[PDB]
């Protein structure tokens, strides 16, 4: 029983920033990576980025840089992610999900996204 | 810069076999480019099902495998069962980023 929690949703006038938060249990956090992911239909995923618990180190998508923060708070087990000016487009599904940087390469547990309606 | 390309949607029938695929705009991809399959089951629910491409998910049926064929990434489902009805989504892992690719509509019982 891994799991990863999102809250479900944000609604926001545009140009409007927001932090979006992951929390994960049942395993140990700072083993594994967290990875951000966006979906929106046309086939939608791609890939925010990634932070590194231990590091607080990231690597992100060079589409995504002027825009998100990855950030973590080790102690509850939380990954974030902040956006900065939601212009629109944004309007879309902000999935956490687990990676083994450490491992059998997949991602795993995902978390039941947080949606984004501008 | 590099783009994943996948069946838009493939259609199958109950008992039978089916395999999925997945190209790199790169190259041949092979066991470095670390191909995950997601398995997405209507209503926006995520599941990874294979990773370091033969490397099954826990809890995930049998009748499911990854491998390489050829010069792409692979998906085999075996006596597909409705429950198997879901988009199959591929990624792989070039230099300095993942690449989603575009998902496959696995229609089961077609
Ligand atoms: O390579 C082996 O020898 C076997 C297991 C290692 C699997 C390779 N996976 C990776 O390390 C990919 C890799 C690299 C850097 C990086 O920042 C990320 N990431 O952010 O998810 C993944």
């Amino acid at each position: 029983q891994v799991q990863l929690q999102q809250p479900g949703a944000e609604l926001v006038k545009p140009g409007a920033s927001v932090k979006l938060s992951c929390k994960a249990s049942g395993y140990t956090f700072t083993s594994y990576w967290m990875h951000w992911v966006k979906q929106r239909p046309g086939r939608g995923l791609e890939w925010i980025g990634r932070i590194d618990p231990n590091s607080g180190g990231t690597k992100y998508n060079e589409k995504f840089k002027s825009k998100a923060t990855l950030t973590v708070d080790k102690p509850s087990s939380t990954a974030y992610m902040q956006l900065s000016s939601l212009t629109s487009e944004d309007s879309a599904v902000y999935y956490c999900a687990r990676y083994d940087y450490y491992g059998s390469s997949y991602f795993d547990y995902w978390g039941q996204g947080t949606t984004v309606t501008v | 810069q590099a783009v994943v390309t996948q069946e838009s949607a493939l259609t199958t029938s109950p008992g039978e076999t089916v395999t999925l695929t997945c190209r790199s705009s790169t190259g041949a991809v092979t066991t470095s480019n670390y191909a995950n399959w997601v398995q997405e089951k209507p209503d926006h629910l995520f599941t990874g099902l294979i990773g370091g491409t033969n490397n099954r998910a826990p809890g995930v049926p049998a009748r499911f495998s990854g491998s390489l064929i050829g010069n792409k990434a692979a998906l085999t489902i075996t006596g597909a069962q409705t429950e198997d009805e879901a988009i199959y989504f591929c990624a792989l892992w070039y230099s300095n980023h993942w690449v989603f690719g575009g998902g496959t509509k696995l229609t089961v019982l077609e």
